[PDB]
RNA sequence: CCUUACCUGGGUUUGACAUGCACAGGACGCGUCUAGAGAUAGGCGUUCCCUUGUGGCCUGUGUGCAGGUGGUGCAUGGCUG
RNA sequence: GGGGACUCGUGAGAGACUGCCGGGGUCAACUCGGAGGAAGGUGGGGAUGACGUCAAGUCAUCAUGCCCCUUAUGUCCAGGGCUUCACACAUGCUACAAUGGCCGGUACAAAGGGCUGCGAUGCCGCGAGGUUAAGCGAAUCCUUAAAAGCCGGUCUCAGUUCGGAUCGGGGUCUGCAACUCGACCCCGUGAAGUCGGAGUCGCUAGUAAUCGCAGAUCAGCAACGCUGCGGUGAAUACGUUCC
């Protein structure tokens, strides 16, 4: 019944149903400043275009899950974007045209037989 | 061989001195435990269809 | 009121699905109260090996033992149907062991 | 070298697994027997025309499905030879083993059996080209298949310098996976060693 | 590749006072993916630049950037046999990023003190027309005007 | 750096050396053992160790207790020119 | 700021200052300094005699240093030499002993060409 | 160690194994002296089957053979790049 | 407990195919740009290696013709050696420190494995390790704390607090056995070496780079190799004149 968070990630997916409130978007003490020392993923989550001050403020932080690497965990803003779609469609063209209604599910290329993780071909010799 | 195979099959005298062989075609080196095979005849069986769903991946 | 925990060890989603839903449905027909099928994670024991016989190459192949356990359910203690459960099982391809 | 057995891709597409059982620890106990079982059964049944052997291991007994062209050869004197190879193998397989001899309705459809037959023809000191024409002709006239490739490799007449050649007829599109291309082969002894042949039968595609 | 260029991955404004230039700077000083760290380092340079200058580090980088940045390369491609190099005009983006690359390299040199401190040193020298990267611009212009031939 | 539970000596030789300790030292004893550990009880007993090629005589002292017969049985050959 | 050798640094941690003794590393430095109750980071400029007395006493009570220590080492080395086993033989020829291959490497032991 | 095919040296040498023709009748296992080990060597445990003929089968004899990581990819298959 | 809402797991479908707008273009082929949409024009990737070639390679995986041995070129066995070095070459690990070493604290994987086994918890030991032992033949038990990262501190540009190679001593493990010839840990020295000639490989998007993880093999030795997973996460591409 509450706004079901839905959004992708790089490996450890983050999402939960949420309700509106103050705008106290944190979990288990892990505020944006505790979980994201850097302001990059903090602000990406803030979704400056649509913040808790731009629209109905929300408190229920997207449940972490999969541990959550400090990089990819910022991907929950996809969850926010979908939550906003659940609110209304007015910013769906704003968010899609902005660049928030996409995929970003990229992981890593499979390790190949004779190569490394990052296809690091060895020092060949043409003689 | 045909004698050193029997010897390899020989159980007693310090089982660490015993030596695991393919037992299908005979192969000392590069023998996988569970299948117990030389990893060559394994390939032939892999193509034959003698496994319980051991297929080539396609990741 | 559950007693019977099913465990099936297959390696073919199609086989375990098609055969389990029918034998389980017939167990229900005999009068047992049964929990719906439970899709469980899949298992794969992967192997990689050289193709060359003399083995003077880096050319490799990659196999995987696709062990499939899913739709593993639970049956309520209904002896008159448990007897049939014991007498009727699935092919060896699906290893039936029940608690 | 750079060619495969199509069954290796159709393992769970169109083909079946010959090993019909699930095992964790006893798995090795099963296959270590499957080697001798298959070798001893295959040996001596040349007249039978052994296409394939499928094996189920269950009820503490082995059930063997023999895809053979000539059941009467495996049976022998009303089962005397079949029991010779079955009853005596009960102590090795693990308490009782049961044969189930299958009759191949049209052996010509079996890449393995055509391969064996024509290779034996070459072991009868016949003209290679004529042998190939005969084998292929019967293996495309009597079957309702969509194609064939028969590739032979060896001395071909007992030449010091060996070689190979093939007579493709119809289609054999191996690069496509939905194709139903049966595959078999046979390695026949000759005066100067032995000569191999592989057979592909573009039987159909898929249900 | 040859014909048909590929779009670059867009960059955005820094979480501090908005600047794609600084964002690019971070991407240019990124080492081993420690990108949050790089941001910490740059922000340290902002703090040192404002501590040293009393003004917006970013615009001191604008002055430093234009001071360092050249607009004329001294090498295009192979011409013939004994022909050396033929200079040719450079587009703003590559010129800009070269300047930044010079600043980083010489900041990496000078085994004196912290990277933030030596960066701050290079920043003010560059903004004041003193950086060796500006001396590289000088080298660009002096070494240029040589084989004023067909600009491939 | 193992066998914390006492020196390991090949039993069939250990017994013989024990008898020799009971009577007196005896002539150089051949033996195919490159692993028995030297102990103080072996001091005064010169005996030969198969070194992969032949049994080579060697005398024991206290300084040798931390050494094996294989340490007293050289196998490879270095330079010679 | 002296016990046996020079042991005279400036602007160093005390345990590192102790690392100037042939026979005492960081571990032993922390063990004795812990025994004295003296901080690991303390420069020579702030030292007194009582501290040197405690340190001296604990060193004498705990281990040996060069001259005595190295002489014990040379006694062990000569023991290896006089034994003449494979190990001593590697020491005798300047060859490595701890399972090395001089064929390609062991250039510290063999020296450069 | 084995692995190891190489070798020092030691033993065996129809053999470690498969297996044909005769004879022979326990095999085999246990434990133990010897010996570095192999094996030697003693003593135990012992031939079912109807070694009733056949059957089982080691051992021993003799012989078919066994066996060979011996060579021969410039005989060759197969497989691989 | 209770629930099936999500996630998750997982069977089967839809969905992207130039489908589509406008424009161009031999109207066709084909293509520019664009809407929608999650992706727009073989999404990405893998498996897949045409016909054929190089007398490429292998009799030592296997198979096998000829020739050879077959009282031995077979067989059994202790031990040695395949692990040797005045030198050279190749592929690789780490450093040549302040985007740094160290003490202390601290959130976070994914994928795999484990009843011959995993060894939780708890005990002892400076530690490697040792004792006891739950649960687990496994989504639940264990493996399981991931590490890079982050708050703070120390050291403050040195062949030094870099670097841990060499070597001595002392401990742990496997195995009957660790010398030849194993692995690990504590102490101790703290080597060479301060960014690399000539020359050259690598690399276009979650890339490359970089830090960790877990398996196969094995009594033990895989925290440099090989095969899989995952974190962080760039830059350049005017262009085809030349190699």
């Amino acid at each position: 019944r509450p706004i079901q968070t839905v959004g992708r990630r790089k490996e450890a997916v983050v999402r939960v149903r949420l309700v509106p409130g103050t705008g106290k978007f944190d979990l288990n003490g892990r505020s944006l400043e505790d979980y994201f020392p850097n302001k990059v993923h903090q602000q990406l989550i803030k979704a400056p275009l649509v913040t808790v001050d731009r629209v109905e403020s929300f408190d229920i932080f997207a449940h972490l899950g999969g541990g959550g690497p400090s990089g990819q965990a910022g991907a929950l803003r996809l969850g926010i974007a979908r939550a906003l779609i659940l609110v209304s469609p007015e910013d769906r063209p704003a968010l899609k045209k902005a660049g928030f209604l996409t995929r970003d599910p990229r992981a890593t290329e499979r390790k190949k037989y004779g190569l490394k993780k990052a296809r690091k071909a060895p020092q060949y010799s043409k003689r | 061989k045909k004698a050193l195979v029997n010897k390899a099959a020989g159980k007693p005298r310090f089982a660490v001195r015993a030596y695991t062989r393919c037992s299908k075609c005979g192969r000392p080196r590069a023998v996988y435990r569970k299948f117990g095979l030389c990893r060559i005849c394994l390939r032939e069986m892999a193509h034959a269809g003698e496994l319980p769903g051991v297929q080539k991946s396609s990741w | 009121g559950q007693k019977i925990r099913i465990r099936l060890k297959a390696y073919d989603h199609e086989a375990i699905d098609a055969s389990a839903r029918k034998i389980v449905e017939t167990v229900v027909r005999t009068g047992a109260s049964v929990v719906g099928p439970v899709p469980l994670p899949t298992e794969k024991n992967v192997y990689c090996v050289i193709r060359s016989p003399h083995k003077y190459k880096d050319s490799r192949e990659h196999f995987e033992m696709r062990t499939h356990k899913r739709l593993i359910d639970i049956i309520d203690p209904t002896p008159k149907t448990v007897d049939a459960l014991m007498r009727i099982d699935l092919p060896a391809s699906v290893d039936v062991n029940i608690q | 070298g750079q060619k495969i057995n199509p069954h290796g891709f159709r393992l769970g597409i169109t083909t079946d697994w010959k090993s019909r059982w699930y095992a964790d620890k006893q798995y090795a106990e099963y296959v270590k027997e499957d080697v001798a079982i298959r070798r001893l059964l295959s040996s001596g049944l040349e007249r039978a025309g052994i296409a394939d052997v499928e094996i189920e291991r269950t009820r503490d007994r082995v059930r063997v499905d023999i895809h053979t062209a000539r059941p009467g050869i495996v049976i022998g004197r009303r089962g005397t030879e079949a029991d010779r190879i079955r009853a005596d193998l009960e102590k090795l397989t693990g308490k009782q083993v049961q044969l189930n001899i299958l009759e191949v309705k049209n052996p010509e459809s079996q890449a393995q059996l055509v391969a064996q037959g024509v290779a034996e023809q070459l072991s009868n000191r016949v003209a290679f080209r004529r042998a190939m024409r005969k084998a292929i002709q019967s293996a495309m006239r009597q079957p309702n298949v969509k194609g064939i490739r028969v590739q032979c490799s060896g001395r071909l007449g007992g030449a010091e310098m060996s070689r190979s050649e093939f007579y493709r007829e119809g289609r054999v599109p191996l690069h496509t996976l939905r194709a139903d291309i049966d595959y078999g082969l046979y390695e026949a002894k000759t005066t100067f060693g032995r000569i191999g042949v592989k057979v592909w039968i573009y039987k159909g595609d898929i249900v | 590749p040859r014909k048909g260029p590929a779009p670059k991955r867009p960059l955005v404004n820094d979480p501090v006072y908005g600047s794609q230039l600084v964002t690019q700077l971070v991407n240019k000083v990124l080492l081993k993916g420690k990108k949050s760290l790089a941001e910490r380092i740059v922000y340290g340079a902002l703090e040192q630049a404002r501590d040293k200058t009393g003004t917006d580090p970013v615009i001191t980088l604008k002055r430093a950037l234009d001071n360092v940045k050249p607009a004329l390369e001294v090498r295009s491609r192979r011409v013939g046999g004994a022909t050396y190099q033929v200079p040719v005009e450079v587009r703003p983006d590559r010129s800009t990023t070269l300047a930044l690359r010079w600043l980083v390299g010489y900041s990496r040199q000078r085994r004196e003190k912290t990277m933030i401190e030596r960066l701050a040193n290079e920043i003010l020298d560059a903004s004041n027309g003193l950086g060796a990267s500006v001396k590289r611009r000088e080298d660009t212009h002096k070494m240029a005007e040589a084989n004023r031939a067909f600009a491939h | 750096r193992s066998l914390k539970k006492g020196p390991f000596v090949d039993e069939h030789l250990l017994k013989k050396v024990d008898v020799q300790n009971e009577k007196n030292t005896k002539q150089v004893i051949k033996t195919w053992s490159r692993r028995s550990t030297i102990i103080p009880d072996f001091i005064g007993h010169t005996f030969a160790v198969h070194d992969g090629r032949k049994h080579v005589p060697v005398f024991v002292t206290e300084s040798m207790v931390g050494h094996k017969l294989g340490e007293f049985a050289p196998t490879r050959t270095f330079k010679g020119h | 700021a002296r016990l046996v050798g020079v042991d005279l640094p400036r602007d160093k941690r005390m345990e590192v200052a102790l690392t100037y003794i042939f026979g005492i590393g960081r571990t032993r430095s922390n063990e004795i300094l812990a025994a004295t109750g003296i901080d690991r980071d303390l420069r020579t400029r702030d030292l007194t005699e009582e501290q040197l007395i405690h340190l001296r006493d604990y060193i004498e009570a705990n281990l040996k240093v060069e001259g005595d220590l190295r002489r014990e080492v040379q006694a062990d080395i000569r023991r290896k030499i006089e034994i003449g086993c494979y190990q001593g033989l590697r020491h005798r020829r300047g060859m490595p002993v701890r399972g090395q291959r001089t064929k390609t490497n062991a250039r510290t032991r063999k020296g450069p060409k």
